[PDB]
């Protein structure tokens, strides 16, 4: 049941993918000002 | 250009490649090749499928004895109903061939598909700077393909009572649903005839006005269609001029003076109706069935008079008897 | 029992229409609410004080 | 000047509905049929022709109200109210079904007579005749659904009768007496107006999303006015969606609006020549291959075959009321049935 | 048929994780109004 | 019957209690 | 005036549909 | 003036567009609808109890409110049988009435009451950008919802209990005294499979397992309008997200039309929320019932082709599930998934047990059946689930469209083209050809 | 305008009225009354069979 | 079926679901008052 996951191993690929690509994005994250602008969106980038 | 993620943002929302791919092809291409290559695999060379479930498979393969008309990839089985059936989810891969798991696979790709180019449809338009409605146009074809598809078989409990990926099984999936139906007296597939119709004549309409007030910027030794240069900034054909014809061949007040509110007509008229047709099949796939006017003329010593509803009723009886292969 | 509650009600309904013609009508325009503003009180006072009663008296009946 | 060019000169004349030379034969022909349309829904039974009613003084509404074809009795014949069938006597011409002949008559001339109007009009406005060329395509569908398909056929009897429920009839009717589905000038057909409607939805969105900001207004109708010398949206931004989203783009507005234009005509046109095809019975109702596989193999089944079975079923269960001229009487035993097949 | 699972499975959650972040990415700056 | 006609008399009431507020802001000249 | 082409089809269209409008209407409160 | 066309740029039949950018009359608009909302309960509730014909059952007199004021247990008796209408009639009351004020309260704020807040009332004006006071209004009104919750929670547990199908020889207003607060069963039910045999959400088939999901859905709801009451939305979401009323709007828009479709499945599959005594049989509970009723007509007597074991391998309208396990055979195969209280007792582990239908068959189950068989919404009338079901879906198709057309506008209008191409400095004459 | 049409236009919708409550449809269109759908001889459904006898066809069939 | 006492009002109640529709309808009746300004 749960995801479809069946077999424990299934639960490998739903989170260390999730992370490591979390991780990258954290690399753009950190790049951004994340300060508060005041504007319907955020034209720093 | 500052990171290796921002990089690749980049160029998944380039501008600059041939197809643009974005956020949405992201989800799009992988499940539309997979769907196209699937369906190509099962038209060329799949085995016979036992749609209704009592042990008697129907080919719809080219390698099995089937043209181009009359290939399809077979719905799935009505023993599995609407159950999720991928390929480990079956004993054996002849087991998920047998039981139409190539239909589900298609099917759930192609709407993951077609959701993903409703929303590339959007992303560039964003991306190009343009207004963002084209996708609330493509909506209704893909709604229409959903309830074909997906909703029709929920609501009836079984993926078996989909449409067939082919040219016959979609005439049978029209027949049947006009014998279970009656989907010719559903006022919602009247509309969806009329959205279509009227598409089909605005198209006619708008064309034959546009060409037939061309500017005349060409020579008789050439086709017209150069009198028109992509990018110029003039307009190619005199809107006066189609709008006085219009406005003569008609009563004077039948004109649409304004292009962009006539651009918007011509938008809104077949979306409205094909959403429409789209809805009246979602309700019927919950049995709520067409107007019956069956036996509504009598006389006065209470036999019933026959109209043509009746006739029409001896149709829809007569295609109802052969599709129930029982009682 | 029963045609008090009637008459109570209806007379309730009828107070219900006043107020729903008179209260839009009273505060938009630019006459009314300064010589008529207790008006609107009263009406709302009277609406809210029928609708008591005739919870009373649907007990009774 | 003559009579001639003063009558011409009268029939020119800008007035709330242009009438022209054309409208001698649109304005009459085309009133008629309409006015004897509702009289035939209105008034006029189908109880000694068809079996049927069809009337709103019979019961009917408005699907199920319809000017019914003429008894199979009469083959193709005019059907004049003073012809021999009906002598002048108007409640026989009625009741044997000359209205519909009456009002198919006059709604084809009426049709000419607006084509004819088409013509007329953009020769005095000086444009290309490319209506009343469009106008072809609905021409074509009348003449070969409600004239040729009933001159080939037994008599008018089997000809489209004017009626919503009719009409479903007569699909129905096509469908099992002859698998026009199946038929590749109705699939080219069905083609052309399903794209035909692709191309006015997907041309009216594009350029609704692809129209310059000519005004400080958030709903944009108000930018446009027609004397305009700029165009109101943006082809090049449109080609560059279409060509990235699609793989390819109109680039070329004449190309486009000539496209749109021949997809209904062409497709409407295939469909004629189908529905000619019918007219003879010269049908594609069945493969023959797959036919003498399915004989030779009880086991072997395709959708095609389930169609030849509904199709059966349709003929058999439809024939006895649809044509009550034949007299068909069929036993429940001879009825097929999905049991016992 | 457990391989080809978590095949699909592994393909799936990446192209979704994909979407996800790349959507998470400021999406609303990339246009070409953005300054 | 006499309770068709109640539910007329009703609707008629109704659908006249709409209109009647534009009408009274109009012959107050408000804010329309 | 008394004759214009606007009137002469105006009146054929309307002379025949409140004729209709009064035999529809008629059908309706017929026994059946 | 701020209602024409000229100081606005917004058409009439755009014209609450204008109502975006204040605040007061905004307010008065929500109320006002919030009115005319609570009218329709009220009245159509009046409407159903005013035509309620006490032999009929509910869901074969086209009512949709009743049968849901039954499944919260007032005026139900044992076996679904209706006692008195009279609750009913005060909730109809009660709604219109409040609907009065509402009503009031909408007119008053939109045609009189200032058309900005934040210059009178600064505790409730906002801008549509200030991310504080739009996730303070946010926890707010979700501290409100979760209260609705747990108040259905109370009337569960502690005030009269709710209708249960469950119940032993028939469903009864029975006391929840011990719902499901393990957070594994709510979790698989959040995570199940939406497909057939599982359902998701759908297949809730308890009472118990009903009053501990919505325990937990208004404890979580409290816990998160205090949050964002207290909290101010992260970097991420700051840039992720379009900051404005439109966007707001179009995802309030997409998440009423996800619950649409849930609520769509839940009225045409469900039967322990949506009692089948109060909305009639689903149409794979009457298939199934006419295949058991079928059955016992077999078993008894035994003229209809079936005497003895002879036909099949186990008795007639018998075969086996694709796993193996006992079903009713025919056309309804592709209902075994249906679970209905009436043939509970009759399952064993392997399936249907010949045996207990033989001997362990009551006579309810036997009407219950018959009844569901004579009512199907598929065939063998309008069921009130079709009626519910064909709603709600359609409404959750055309809100997704609504959402569709909101979104891709909200962020048009952030991005400053929603009005056309600016032909001064186009986007496409700046990207190079192909 | 509306001195002519209040009078012409209620007495067309009135002649409308009479057209079908006094039997002249039927009696002009040849549609059979409720009660004549099947004569107590012929309790089949009557059809025309020969063209050129249409009239003398119809005549017997709708003289009962 | 109502209560003894309000039974009399069955017809006003059986018009008061319908009551909503009307108001769209009123809106519009108000924008062709002020002239669809
Ligand atoms: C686009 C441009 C046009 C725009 C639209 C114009 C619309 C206005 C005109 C429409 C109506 C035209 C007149 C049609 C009348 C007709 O057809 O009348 C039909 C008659 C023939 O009548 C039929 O004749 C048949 C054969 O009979 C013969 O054979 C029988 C055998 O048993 C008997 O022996 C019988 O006595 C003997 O006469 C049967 O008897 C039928 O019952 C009888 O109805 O032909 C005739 O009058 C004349 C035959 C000469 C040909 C003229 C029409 C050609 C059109 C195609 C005709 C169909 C061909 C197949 C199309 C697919
Ligand atoms: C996301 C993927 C969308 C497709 C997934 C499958 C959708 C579906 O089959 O949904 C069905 C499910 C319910 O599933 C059913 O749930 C049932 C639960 O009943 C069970 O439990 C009940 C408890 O009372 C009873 O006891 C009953 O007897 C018992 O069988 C059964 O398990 C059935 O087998 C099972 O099929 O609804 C749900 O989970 C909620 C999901 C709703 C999805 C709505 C359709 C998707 C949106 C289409 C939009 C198209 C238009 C826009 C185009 C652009
Ligand atoms: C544009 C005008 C127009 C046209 C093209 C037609 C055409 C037609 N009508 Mg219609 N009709 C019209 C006006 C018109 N009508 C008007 C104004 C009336 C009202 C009086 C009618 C009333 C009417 C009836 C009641 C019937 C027709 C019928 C017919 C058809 C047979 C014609 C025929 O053989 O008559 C023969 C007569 C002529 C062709 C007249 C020609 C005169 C010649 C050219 C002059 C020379 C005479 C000579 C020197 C002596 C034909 C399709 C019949 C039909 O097919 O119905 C099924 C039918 O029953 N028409
Ligand atoms: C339920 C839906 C709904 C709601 C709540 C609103 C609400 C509002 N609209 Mg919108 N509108 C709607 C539907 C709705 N409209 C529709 C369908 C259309 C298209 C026709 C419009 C078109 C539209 C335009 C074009 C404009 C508005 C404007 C407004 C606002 C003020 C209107 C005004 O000046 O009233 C004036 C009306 C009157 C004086 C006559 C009606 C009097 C009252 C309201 C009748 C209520 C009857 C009720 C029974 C009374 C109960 C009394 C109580 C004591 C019980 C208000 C917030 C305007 C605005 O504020 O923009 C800034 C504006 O410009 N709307
Ligand atoms: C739920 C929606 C909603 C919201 C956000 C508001 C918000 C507001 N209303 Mg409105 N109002 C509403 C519904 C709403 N009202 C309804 C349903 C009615 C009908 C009874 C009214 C009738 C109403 C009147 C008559 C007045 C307000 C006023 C106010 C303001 C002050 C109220 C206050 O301090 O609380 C009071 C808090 C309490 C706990 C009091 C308990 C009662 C505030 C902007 C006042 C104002 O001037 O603002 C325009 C004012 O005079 N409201
Ligand atoms: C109507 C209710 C509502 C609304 C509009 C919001 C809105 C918001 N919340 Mg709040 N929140 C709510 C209720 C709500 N919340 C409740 C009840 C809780 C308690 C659990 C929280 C706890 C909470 C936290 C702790 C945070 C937010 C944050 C946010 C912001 C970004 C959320 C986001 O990107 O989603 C992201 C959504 C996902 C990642 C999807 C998660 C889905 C889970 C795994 C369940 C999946 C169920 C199912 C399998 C899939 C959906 C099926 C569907 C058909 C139902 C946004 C302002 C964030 C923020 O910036 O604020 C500071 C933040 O950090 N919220
Ligand atoms: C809670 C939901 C919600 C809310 C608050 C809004 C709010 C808004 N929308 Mg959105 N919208 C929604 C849902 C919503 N919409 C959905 C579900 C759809 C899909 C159908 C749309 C499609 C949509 C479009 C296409 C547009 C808007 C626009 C607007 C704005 C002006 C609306 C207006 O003046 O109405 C005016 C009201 C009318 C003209 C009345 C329409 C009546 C309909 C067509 C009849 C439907 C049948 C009816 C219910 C049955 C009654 C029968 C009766 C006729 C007898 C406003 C910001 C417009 C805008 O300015 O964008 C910002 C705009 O262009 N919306
Ligand atoms: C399939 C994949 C599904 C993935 C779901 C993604 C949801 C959003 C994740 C963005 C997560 C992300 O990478 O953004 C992290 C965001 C920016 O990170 P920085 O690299 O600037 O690091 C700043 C530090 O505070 C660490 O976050 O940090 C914040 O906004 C404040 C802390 C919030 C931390 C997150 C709390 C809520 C997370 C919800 C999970
Ligand atoms: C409510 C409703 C819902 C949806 C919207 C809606 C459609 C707008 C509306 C409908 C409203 C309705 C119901 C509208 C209905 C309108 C109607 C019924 C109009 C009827 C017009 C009749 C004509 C023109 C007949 C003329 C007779 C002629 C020419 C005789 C010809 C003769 C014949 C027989 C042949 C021999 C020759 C002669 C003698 C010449
Ligand atoms: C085509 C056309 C023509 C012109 C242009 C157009 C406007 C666009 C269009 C209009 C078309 C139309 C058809 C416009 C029609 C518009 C109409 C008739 C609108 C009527 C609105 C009535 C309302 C809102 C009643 C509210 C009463 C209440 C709440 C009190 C109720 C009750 C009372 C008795 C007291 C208490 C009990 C209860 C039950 C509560
Ligand atoms: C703002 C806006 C601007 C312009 C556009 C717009 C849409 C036109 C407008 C909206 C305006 C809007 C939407 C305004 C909203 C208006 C509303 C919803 C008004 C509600 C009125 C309900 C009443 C009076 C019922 C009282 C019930 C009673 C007395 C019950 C009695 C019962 C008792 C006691 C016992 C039993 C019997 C009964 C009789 C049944
Ligand atoms: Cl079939
Ligand atoms: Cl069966
Ligand atoms: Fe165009
Ligand atoms: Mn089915
Ligand atoms: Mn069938």
């Amino acid at each position: 049941e749960a995801l479809g996951v069946d077999d424990g191993r299934l639960l490998v690929p739903l989170v260390l993918i999730p992370v490591f690509i979390a991780i990258l994005f954290s690399n753009f994250a950190s790049t951004q000002d994340n300060e508060d602008f005041f504007d319907t969106y955020d034209q720093r980038r | 250009s500052a990171s290796l993620w921002e990089r690749f943002c980049s160029w998944i929302t380039s501008t600059d490649n041939r197809l643009y791919i974005g956020w949405f092809g992201v989800l799009m291409i992988p499940t539309l090749l997979t769907a196209t290559t699937v369906y190509i695999i099962a038209f060329i060379a799949a085995p016979p499928v036992d749609i209704d479930g009592i042990r008697e498979p129907v080919a719809g393969s080219l390698l099995y004895g089937n043209n181009i008309i009359t290939g399809a990839v077979i719905p799935s089985s009505a023993s599995i109903g609407i159950h999720f059936y991928p390929i480990w989810e079956a004993a054996s891969l002849d087991e998920w061939l047998y039981n139409g798991g190539p239909y589900q696979l298609i099917v759930d790709h192609f709407l993951l598909g077609v959701c993903g180019w409703i929303g590339r449809e959007w992303e560039f338009s964003y991306r190009l700077g343009m207004r963002p409605w084209i996708s609330v146009a493509f909506t209704a074809p893909v709604a229409a393909a959903s309830a074909v598809f997906l909703v029709y078989p929920i609501g009836q409990g079984s993926f078996s009572d989909g449409m067939p990926l082919g040219i016959s099984g979609t005439f049978n999936f029209m027949l049947v649903f006009q014998a279970e139906h009656n989907i010719l007296m559903h006022p919602f597939h009247q509309l969806g005839v009329a959205g279509v119709f009227g598409g089909s004549l605005f198209s006619a309409m708008h064309g034959s006005l546009v060409t037939s007030s061309l500017i005349r910027e060409t020579t008789e030794n050439e086709s017209a269609n150069y009198g028109y240069k992509f990018g110029q900034e003039e307009e190619t054909y005199n809107i006066v001029a189609a709008h006085g014809y219009f406005g003569r061949l008609i009563f004077q007040y039948a004109s649409f003076n304004n292009s962009r509110a006539l651009h918007f007509f011509l938008g809104l008229w077949p979306v409205v109706g094909i959403w429409f047709t789209a809805l009246g099949i979602m309700t019927m796939a919950f049995n709520l069935n067409g107007f019956n006017f069956n036996q509504s003329v009598v006389d006065s010593q209470g036999r019933v008079i026959n109209t043509w509803a009746d006739i029409l009723n001896r149709a829809n009886l007569g295609m109802e008897v052969m599709h129930e292969r029982n009682a | 029992m029963v045609a008090i509650l009637q008459l109570l009600v209806s007379m309730l309904i009828l107070l219900s229409f006043a107020l729903v013609v008179s209260v839009p009508v009273i505060l938009v325009s630019p006459g009314e609410w300064e010589k008529s503003k207790g008006l609107v009180y009263t009406g709302a006072g009277l609406w809210f004080g029928l609708v008591i009663m005739t919870a009373a008296f649907n007990s009774f009946v | 000047r003559g009579w001639f060019d003063l009558m011409d000169d009268w029939l020119k004349r800008d007035r709330f509905v242009f009438v022209g030379w054309s409208g001698l034969l649109l304005f009459p022909t085309s009133y008629l049929s309409i006015g004897g349309w509702f009289t035939g829904t209105t008034f006029v039974t189908s109880w000694y022709t068809h079996g049927l009613a069809s009337s709103y003084l019979e019961g009917c509404n408005f699907f199920t109200a319809a000017v019914s074809t003429p008894a199979n009795s009469m083959g193709h014949s005019l059907l004049l109210l003073w012809g021999p069938e009906a002598q002048g006597d108007f409640t026989r011409w009625c009741q044997i079904g000359g209205l519909w002949a009456f009002c198919a008559l006059h709604g084809s001339f009426g049709l000419i007579g607006f084509c004819l109007r088409q013509f007329e009009i953009a020769r005095l406005v000086g444009i290309r005749p490319y209506n009343a060329i469009a106008f072809s395509g609905p021409i074509a569908i009348f003449v070969s659904v409600f004239l040729m398909y009933p001159l080939g056929q037994a008599s008018w009897f089997f000809a489209p009768s004017l009626g919503v429920a009719a009409i479903f009839r007569f699909l129905l009717f096509i469908q099992g007496f002859h698998n026009f589905t199946l038929n590749p000038f109705h699939m080219m057909g069905v083609a052309g107006i399903l794209g035909a409607a692709l191309l006015c939805a997907i041309h009216g969105a594009t350029v609704q999303n692809t129209i310059f900001e000519d005004g400080d207004a958030a709903n944009t109708f108000r930018a446009f006015t027609p004397t305009q010398a700029e165009e109101t949206y943006s082809m090049v931004t449109a080609n560059r969606f279409w060509s990235q989203i699609f793989g390819v783009a109109f680039s070329n507005k004449r190309w486009l609006h000539f496209f749109m234009l021949f997809v209904p005509l062409a497709g409407l046109w295939t469909s004629a020549i189908g529905i000619v095809g019918l007219a003879l019975n010269l049908r594609a109702y069945d493969f023959v291959s797959q036919e003498l596989r399915a004989a030779e193999d009880p086991e072997f089944e395709t959708f095609y075959t389930k169609n030849i079975l509904l199709n059966e079923g349709i003929r058999s269960w439809m024939a006895a009321q649809d044509q009550p001229h034949e007299n068909f009487i069929f036993p429940e035993e001879v009825l097929p049935r999905g049991n016992a097949l | 048929m457990f391989t080809l699972k978590i095949v699909v499975y592994t393909t799936v959650t990446l192209f979704v994780s994909l979407f996800t972040f790349g959507f998470l990415s400021n999406d609303a700056s990339r246009n070409p109004n953005r300054k | 019957n006499l309770q068709t006609v109640a539910q007329l008399i009703s609707l008629f009431l109704i659908l006249t209690s709409g209109p009647a507020i534009i009408v009274l802001i109009a012959l107050r000249r408000g804010n329309l | 005036p008394i004759f214009t082409f606007r009137w002469l089809a105006i009146h054929g269209l309307a002379v025949p549909t409140v004729f209709f409008l009064g035999a529809i209407t008629s059908m309706q409160f017929i026994q059946r | 003036a701020g209602r024409d066309i000229e100081s606005t740029g917004f058409a009439w039949w755009s014209g609450n567009s204008r109502l975006i950018n204040v605040s007061g009359k905004l307010l008065g608009a929500h109320v006002a609808h919030a009115g005319l909302m609570v009218f329709w309960c009220g009245a159509m509730t009046l409407f159903e109890v005013a035509h309620y014909i006490p032999e009929k059952p509910l869901y074969e007199q086209g009512l949709i409110l009743l049968p849901h004021l039954a499944t919260l247990g007032w005026g139900v008796g044992p076996g679904g049988e209706i006692v008195d209408i009279y609750p009913y009639f005060v909730v109809g009351i009660l709604h219109i009435i409040s609907s009065a004020v509402l009503g009031f309260g909408g007119v008053y704020h939109s045609l009189i009451g200032p058309d900005t807040l934040e210059e009178s009332f600064p505790a409730f004006g906002y801008d549509w950008r200030d991310k504080n006071k739009i996730t303070t209004i946010l926890g707010i009104h979700l501290v409100i919802l979760g209260f609705g919750a747990l108040l259905l929670v109370v009337k569960a547990m502690y005030v009269g209990g709710l209708y249960d199908t469950w119940a032993p020889g028939g469903g009864d207003v029975r006391i929840i005294d011990n719902p499901t607060l393990n957070p594994v069963v709510i979790i698989g039910y959040v995570l199940k499979s939406p497909w057939g045999g599982d359902g998701w959400i759908v297949s809730v088939n308890n009472m118990e397992d009903i009053v501990g999901g919505h325990i937990w859905i208004g404890f979580t709801c409290i816990a998160g309008g205090f949050w964002h009451i207290l909290t101010k939305p992260f970097a991420w979401a700051r840039r992720a997200y379009v900051w404005s009323g439109e966007a707001y709007l179009s995802y309030s828009l997409v998440a009423v039309s996800l619950m649409g479709f849930i609520a769509s499945q839940y009225s045409w599959y469900n039967n322990t929320a949506y009692p089948s005594e109060f909305y009639g049989p689903t149409g794979p509970e009457a298939s199934q019932s006419q295949a058991f009723t079928f059955l016992v007509r077999d078993q008894r007597l035994g003229a209809s082709v079936a005497s003895a074991q002879g036909p099949t391998g186990l008795g007639k309208y018998l075969m086996r599930s694709p796993s193996g396990e006992i079903i009713l055979g025919g056309e309804t195969q592709r209902f075994w998934d249906l679970r209905a209280p009436w043939i509970e007792p009759l399952r064993g582990p392997n399936g249907l047990d010949l045996n207990k239908i033989k001997n362990d068959i009551q006579p309810w189950q036997e009407r219950r059946a018959a009844e569901y068989m004579t009512h199907a919404p598929l065939g063998s009338f309008v069921s009130p689930r079709s009626w519910l079901t064909c709603a709600h879906f359609l409404l959750g198709f055309v809100f997704y469209i609504g959402h569709l057309w909101h979104a891709g506008r909200a962020r048009a209008a952030a991005a400053g083209f929603e009005k056309g191409i600016n032909r001064e400095n186009e986007p496409t004459l700046s990207l190079r050809p192909i | 305008y509306w001195i002519i049409h209040s009078i012409t236009i209620p007495a067309l919708f009135v002649a409308g009225w009479l057209f079908v409550s006094t039997g002249l449809a039927y009696d002009i269109f040849g549609t059979p009354r409720p009660n004549e759908y099947f004569t107590q001889e012929r309790q089949q459904v009557p059809l025309v069979n020969d063209r050129f006898s249409a009239k003398q066809e119809l005549e017997d069939l709708t003289k009962g | 079926k109502l209560p003894e006492a309000y039974a009399v009002f069955k017809p006003i109640i059986d018009v008061a679901p319908v009551i909503p529709v009307f108001f769209l309808l009123l809106a519009f009746v108000w924008q062709a008052a002020v002239g669809f300004r």
